[PDB]
């Protein structure tokens, strides 16, 4: 074997990039238990998003899920600072 | 003095139902700031009866003592049409005064 080729290693990238995020899914997910319940609705709907672009492998879900993913679990930390 | 209240966001669109939002208050030094939201929706059905200042204004303007844009038919009226009493040692005085209200506005 030598190495990938054009859409052999973005494509696996973001997908790598993407499963990141999504093993520490429940982690956040259940961090909103004592949030309010926007973040509890809005982690819940990107979760999806996020798990169903992954089996597709399409570049274009994968990154539209990784930012979606990506943006609420920012939101929450925030959220979880002024309550120390 | 002076009252403001704009987005705490100096940036963005608009939010979305649940969301938080900066709200940026720039009032007088020492002052207590009374807030209230209400749903446009409600003004539909009553923009009534609501609180502004130029209806402050407009309380404090009527209970105004003086029922004269200026100047009088003497010396004693020009006092008294602009919400003053004169009184000196030589006999010079003004018209009495014994009515709250100002003249019933007779056309």
């Amino acid at each position: 074997t030598s190495l990938p080729t054009s859409n052999e290693y973005q494509n696996e990238k973001l997908a790598n990039e993407l499963k990141s995020l999504l093993d520490e899914l429940n982690v956040n997910e259940l961090a909103t238990g004592s949030l309010n319940t926007y973040y509890k609705r809005t982690i819940k709907i990107s979760g999806q998003k996020a798990m169903y672009a992954l089996k597709s492998k399409d570049f274009k879900k994968m990154s539209e899920a990784k930012y979606q993913l990506q943006k609420i679990y920012n939101e929450i930390d925030e959220a979880l600072k002024s309550k120390y | 003095g002076s009252l403001v209240v704009k987005s705490g966001q100096s940036e963005d669109r608009q939010p979305v139902p649940g969301q938080q939002m900066t709200l940026k208050i720039e009032g007088d030094h020492g002052a207590r700031v009374v807030l209230v939201a209400v749903d446009k929706g409600v003004f539909v059905l009553n923009k009534k009866n609501k609180l502004t200042q130029s209806k402050i204004w407009d309380v404090v303007e009527k209970a105004d003592i003086g029922c004269t844009p200026g100047s009088g038919k003497d010396y004693a009226g020009v006092f008294s049409d602009a919400g003053l009493t004169f009184t000196s040692s030589s006999g010079q005085q003004t018209a009495q005064r014994a009515e709250l209200q100002c003249p019933q506005p007779a056309a």
